[PDB]
RNA sequence: GGAUAGUGGCCUACCAUGGUUUCAACGGGUAACGGGGAAUAAGGGUUCGAUUCCGGAGAGGGAGCCUGAGAAACGGCUACCACAUCCAAGGAAGGCAGCAGGCGCGCAAAUUACCCAAUCCUAAUUCAGGGAGGUAGUGACAAUAAAUAACGAUACAGGGCCCAUUCGGGUCUUGUAAUUGGAAUGAGUACAAUGUAAAUACCUUAACGAGGAACAACUGGAGGGCAAGUCUGGUGCCAGCAGCCG
């Protein structure tokens, strides 16, 4: 008596981005949310694409439990889905891998530190060396 | 018939006649002088702190024996000294003297309220603290 | 800065604070209809008071005016709708007709006491409260809800809930757990 | 005598009342129930319908 | 004529002696930025509008200027005044009415937080950047909906009563009792998943989570105005209350 229903309703072609956009309208009695990867799952056998190519966000399990709805998007193929999509889904997916970046306040600090020096600093580093030897 | 010039053309002077009558009342007197920011002892102010100086109690009027236990504060704004008046029973000696004090209005639109003779001021807060929540002991003085 | 949405009261108290019929009738309608508050009565004769100022603002107008039969109409199928203006009166003169009473029986709680399944006022608006009542699939929590005429037949207690299908719930899952364990 | 200690002590009768310690009050009902229970009591359960209502009758 | 990008006493040279004003000119005050608007509401109006949009002005007060298409720019320079900083006493560097935060002031107002996800903007231009902005933190400024119990079975009762042999069954119902039962449910915690740039939080939902359901609602008032006591004790024109009468 689980029985998760999907439907995509509103759906449009796209080949300007290569998708087909829709909302997702997925009917899930006795149940919680329904776990994005697993509707992704559904939608990639469901349109005839792989899971990669398949992309769901922006859910919402409306008020007294039972339906959800959501948008979705099926590229033509995974290499668009790659190229197209916003970094932070390709890593939500684990096609991709966030990124080793500083936080904003170092990244800002070293910004102005590299601000202080004009030209590289190879030469002041050894002159300054140099210069508290005597 | 009446009075006012009842023209077609007579805006000019119906509205300078009420312009002139409007200094008979008291409140757009007061509001167009600024007389509240100049001579009140707040200017346009509904509390003000201040610093007691001492500890006096103030006789009532004719129809009305007691002595009223007022305190006169010197108010921190700008130093005028105004006489105010702490609300219950017990609450003269939970006041201490050379404390901060929080005067509020007496309600009576800057006028002595009652039988209490040149007061116009209350105390809601002491050192920081309310006078209400000393007096049901629900919080304790400072003593700083 | 980001464009405001507007925020607006939704009541009005009334000029006179204590007089004596005046409240022994808001005791009366917060009794019979089982309301929270006095403000429940002052919110629904704010309602009332702005549908007669525009249905006399209307009346003002000059019979055969665009904007009478446009608003005016409109004002009476959205009553209808409501269900609170029978479709005898649909006048826009029996529309200054309406009391306070006539919405407040529109309330979702007097429409679950109507219909049976809660046997008290104070039954319909817990029943309520407690996530029971459904209109049509669609949970509602709220009391008031002023029920339409069209969707008045799609009351029943949701699936969720135990009364319309479902485990029973906490008290009842214990004690079974308990009888069962002993 | 005329007067029994000194006189104007800021705060003397509250200093020298009795303490009397609240009653154990059984909890009231608050909210929806409040206004029930006055209804139930002012328009179902009229009391005393000779005179006025009378709430809070003294007894005498 | 000069200058202006250009008209123009905008400036200069020479002339004329003119221009505004009781329809309030000029001067003074504004605890005055103007407006779209806000409160208030029979109609007419009164007060407010520093602030989410449009304009104007300002970057401590003043003046002066380079670069450019656009600045009299100030997170651009020059100098004076005021206020200051490091100092090896020779010198050097200042501009929060930007986002944070601090001192002071005052009755009076927030975290040195996350991030470019969304709105957009700048650039050589997708990609970089953006305290613009969004997200969270505090937040009872205001605004919306709304929990704090609901229903039985019993004892103490009240009204429509079959009549009225006193009755009285309670025949028909409605309350009051520390009696007594079975239910439902959140406020909280919390597997998860959704949410989100990542997280909270909300919507959903496992597993817990109500008996004095201590998971306990206060704030004011009870002479009148004004709804509710001429109950009990205390003080005795004291203490105090009282917006006014008292
Ligand atoms: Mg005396
Ligand atoms: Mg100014
Ligand atoms: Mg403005
Ligand atoms: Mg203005
Ligand atoms: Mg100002
Ligand atoms: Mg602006
Ligand atoms: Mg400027
Ligand atoms: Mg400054
Ligand atoms: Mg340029
Ligand atoms: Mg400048
Ligand atoms: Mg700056
Ligand atoms: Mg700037
Ligand atoms: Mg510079
Ligand atoms: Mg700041
Ligand atoms: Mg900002
Ligand atoms: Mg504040
Ligand atoms: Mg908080
Ligand atoms: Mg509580
Ligand atoms: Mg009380
Ligand atoms: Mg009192
Ligand atoms: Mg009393
Ligand atoms: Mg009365």
């Amino acid at each position: 008596s689980d029985a998760i229903t999907i439907r995509t309703r509103k759906v449009i072609s796209n080949p300007l981005l290569a998708r087909k956009q829709f909302v997702v309208d997925v009917l899930h009695p006795n149940r919680a949310n329904v776990s994005k990867d697993e509707l992704r799952e559904k939608l990639a056998e469901a349109y005839k694409a792989e899971k990669d190519a398949v992309s769901v966000f922006g859910f919402r399990t409306q008020y007294g439990g039972g339906k959800s709805t959501g948008f979705g998007l099926v590229y033509n193929s995974v290499a668009d889905a790659k190229k197209f999509e916003p970094a932070y889904r390709l890593v939500r997916y684990g096609l991709a891998e966030k990124v080793e970046k500083a936080s904003r306040q170092q990244r800002k600090q070293r910004k102005n530190r590299g601000k202080k020096i004009f030209g590289t600093g190879k030469s002041i580093a050894k002159k300054a060396a140099r210069r508290n030897a005597d | 018939g009446k009075g006012k010039p009842r023209g077609l053309n007579s805006a000019r002077k119906l509205r300078v006649h009420r312009r002139n009558n409007r200094w008979a009342e008291t409140t757009y007197k007061k509001r167009l002088l600024g007389t509240a920011f100049k001579s009140s002892p707040f200017g346009g102010s509904s509390h003000a702190k201040g610093i007691v100086l001492e500890k006096i109690g103030i006789e009532s009027k004719q129809p009305n024996s007691a002595i009223r236990k007022c305190v006169r504060v010197q108010l921190i704004k700008n130093g005028k000294k105004v006489t105010a008046f702490v609300p219950n029973d017990g609450c003269l000696n939970f006041v201490d003297e050379n404390d901060e004090v929080l005067l509020a209005g007496f309600g009576r639109k800057g006028k002595a309220k009652g039988d209490i003779p040149g007061v116009r001021f209350k105390v809601v807060k002491v050192s920081g603290v309310s006078l209400l929540a000393l007096w049901k002991e629900k919080k304790e003085k400072p003593r700083s | 800065p980001r464009a405001p949405r507007t925020y607006s009261k939704t009541y009005s108290t009334p000029k006179r604070p204590y007089e004596s019929a005046r409240l022994d009738a808001e005791l009366k309608l917060a009794g019979e209809y089982g309301l929270k508050n006095k403000r429940e009565i002052y919110r629904i004769s704010f309602q009332l008071s702005k549908i007669r100022r525009a249905a006399r603002d209307l009346l003002t107008r000059d019979e055969k005016d665009p904007k009478r039969l446009f608003e005016g109409n409109a004002l009476i199928r959205r009553l209808v709708r409501i269900g609170v203006l029978s479709e005898d009166k649909k006048k826009l003169d029996y529309v200054l007709a309406l009391k306070v009473e006539d919405f407040l029986e529109r309330r979702l709680q007097t429409q679950v006491y109507k219909l049976g399944l809660a046997k008290s006022v104070h039954h319909a608006r817990v029943l309520i409260s407690q996530r029971h009542i459904a209109v049509g699939k669609q949970i509602v929590n709220i009391p008031s809800f002023m029920v339409r005429l069209e969707s008045e037949k799609h009351i029943d207690f949701a699936r969720t809930s135990p009364f319309g299908g479902a485990r029973p719930g906490r008290v009842a899952r214990k004690r079974a757990a308990a009888a069962g364990g002993e | 005598g005329k007067v029994h200690g000194s006189l104007a002590r800021a705060g003397k009768v509250k200093s020298q009342t009795p303490k009397v310690e609240k009653q154990e009050k059984p909890k009231q009902p608050k909210g929806r129930a409040y206004k029930r229970l006055l209804y139930t009591r002012r328009f179902v359960n009229v009391t005393l319908t000779n005179g006025k209502r009378k709430m809070n009758p003294s007894p005498s």
